């Protein structure tokens, strides 16, 4: 008549201890962050990104991610992201998050046509606002120039009045070409600056390196599990063997393109693939009218 | 130093055959008692490999035809770098692979090459100092965009003890946007070229570089004595060595494997009609009879 | 959500895996935007009936 089956006890998957790394605390907590204007396009490559621990992360003015959802990140296995380190001030948060292209957010900084470059924006509370005197952070707007976006500022010449050639501090109608932000032990409350840095993805024209772990599972045995050894799902009940598998050898084969033996991921250990529970079942019946 | 001349005659080369060699476990599987076929770049047997003298300064630029099959034996550590990319100049970031005592580097950084200078270790500077001095291979380092590194190359210490020269072969194998790398260390004694019998050839890195890749150029790494300075291509030119190249074509191998999971025996179905044969069979012994 | 489903007896979510009520914590938000298309803009945002 049919077939019985045993169906899956639990879920298995297997990609562990690799260690990510990627670290983040030194891009978040800089002992010297560097300025808006030396915002250099520092790729993030050959590391396993974390998210978790940053965006499920609280005390964060402006975690935002619209051109992505930020919990899907981890899964997306893009090829890099880039870092900005540029900081702006509290009530800065316009010129980010492009959206709103304002003039302020074309001569210091470009904005990328989609928000790829996830804003996040941490309180530095002790660093950013001190009592130091934050008169270093300069942001350059009067240049006479218009760069693109993901470029660096192009012009460093000596700003001038336009048709009337000027040098040094002083010209007619020639101003510095350096603005001050002012950060201020005033700075404290309602607009204190947070340091900024973007993550943004590049797609996969070139082979990526850099994704985002999920989660594994611990060590069960004689269980119908699923499998999914890095890749190799399909439900299937594992029993200790005793096969070779040399180092660069992780999955077995059989002769009809079956796999029949694999290697943990967490800890070099043979073991095996056997069906669970399938089979079928014939029903032994006398005549219906004499015996039911 | 970038413009030099060699100290040699034009091109007196070999074009001996192993008659076997260049299987290195195309699949990343594990198989027992299996004859699996899979077509694969592979070297097909009985192939005329070009010969070269490490002792005539015999190291040209050469084509990666799909993949190249570069293999070397010798009691020392002559043969060191291998670089290839695109067309070998600065604006086309090459890729630069190198060995050395202390790690291996990879970089794509902007570099003409400077004709390939070579690389050696001055003769007792110190009684117990043994460093690589003449370091020139670098041209312009400028550019990098990208730098790596990995794992030391230090398995070239033992299997040539009693001057056996164990013969190291490494199969530059691409997959269009990720490059693979194998090896396998093997003491020989047969001194008048290639041995015979099979290879075990094992993975070693799968991490991509997305840079495609035309042309191929080795360091043979020629340093006698730093005593002559010579025309810094002269002098440094002599060696007790004898590497060879090969380039792989689409083929289709019947490999058998073991109880270990080892490669032992391989046919190159396209060789001969007898292997084709044995190829379609499905086998090693054919038994008589007529066959379509 | 299953087809032929208009559920808009929605309350605020957790994105955040943080508990919240109210109307408003954080990562906590009420989905239900709204376009606020005007007509002056052209085509892209203009109302389809």
């Amino acid at each position: 008549t049919s077939n019985f089956r045993v169906q899956p006890t639990e879920s298995i998957v297997r990609f562990p201890n690799i260690t990510n790394l990627c670290p983040f605390g030194e891009v978040f907590n800089a002992t010297r962050f560097a300025s808006v204007y030396a915002w250099n396009r520092k790729r993030i490559s050959n590391c396993v990104a974390d998210y978790s621990v940053l965006y499920n992360s609280a005390s964060f003015s402006t975690f935002k991610c619209y051109g992505v959802s930020p919990t899907k990140l981890n899964d997306l296995c893009f090829t890099n992201v880039y870092a900005d380190s540029f900081v702006i001030r509290g009530d800065e948060v316009r010129q980010i998050a492009p959206g709103q292209t304002g003039n302020i957010a074309d001569y210091n900084y470009k904005l990328p046509d989609d928000f790829t470059g996830c804003v996040i924006a941490w309180n530095s509370n002790n660093l950013d606002s001190k009592v130091g005197g934050n008169y270093n952070y300069l942001y350059r707007l009067f240049r006479k120039s218009n760069l693109k976006p993901f470029e660096r500022d192009i012009s460093t010449e000596i700003y001038q009045a336009g048709s009337t050639p000027c040098n040094g501090v002083k010209g007619f109608n020639c101003y510095f070409p350096l603005q001050s932000y002012g950060f201020q032990p005033t700075y404290g409350v309602g607009y204190q600056p947070y340091r900024v840095v973007v993550l943004s993805f590049e797609l996969l024209h070139a082979p990526a390196t850099v994704c985002g772990p999920k989660k594994s599972t611990n060590l069960v045995k004689n269980k119908c599990v699923n499998f999914n050894f890095n890749g190799l799902t399909g439900t299937g009940v594992l029993t200790e063997s005793n096969k070779k598998f040399l180092p660069f050898q992780q999955f077995g084969r059989d002769i009809a393109d079956t796999t029949d033996a694999v290697r943990d991921p967490q800890t070099l250990e043979i073991l095996d693939i056997t069906p669970c529970s399938f089979g079928g079942v014939s029903v032994i019946t006398p005549g219906t009218n004499t015996s039911n | 130093q970038c413009v030099n001349f060699t100290t040699r005659t034009q091109l007196p080369p070999a074009y001996t055959n192993s008659f076997t060699r260049g299987v290195y476990y195309p699949d990343k599987v594990f198989r027992s008692s299996v004859l699996h076929s899979t077509q694969d770049l592979f070297l097909p047997f009985f192939s005329n490999v070009t010969w070269f003298h490490a002792k005539r300064f015999a190291n040209p630029v050469l084509p990666f035809n799909d993949g190249v099959y570069f293999a070397s034996t010798e009691k020392s550590n002559i043969i060191r770098g291998w670089i290839f990319g695109t067309t070998l100049d600065s604006k086309t970031q090459s890729l630069l692979i190198v060995n050395n005592a202390t790690n291996v580097v990879i970089k794509v950084c902007e570099f003409q090459f400077c004709n390939d200078p070579f690389l050696g270790v001055y003769y007792h500077k110190n009684n117990k100092s043994w460093m690589e001095s003449e370091f020139r291979v670098y041209s312009s380092a400028n550019n990098c965009t990208f730098e790596y590194v990995s794992q030391p190359f230090l398995m070239d210490l033992e299997g040539k003890q009693g001057n056996f020269k164990n013969l190291r072969e490494f199969v530059f194998k691409n997959i269009d946007g990720y490059f693979k790398i194998y090896s396998k260390h093997t003491p020989i004694n047969l001194v008048r070229g290639l041995p015979q019998g099979f290879s075990a050839l094992e993975p070693l890195v799968d991490l991509p570089i997305g840079i495609n890749i035309t042309r191929f150029q080795t360091l043979l790494a020629l340093h006698r004595s730093y005593l002559t300075p010579g025309d810094s291509s002269s002098g440094w030119t002599a060696g007790a060595a004898a590497y060879y190249v090969g380039y792989l074509q689409p083929r289709t191998f019947l490999l058998k494997y073991n109880e270990n999971g080892t490669i032992t025996d391989a046919v190159d179905c396209a060789l001969d009609p007898l292997s084709e044969t044995k190829c379609t069979l499905k086998s090693f012994t054919v038994e008589k009879g007529i066959y379509q």
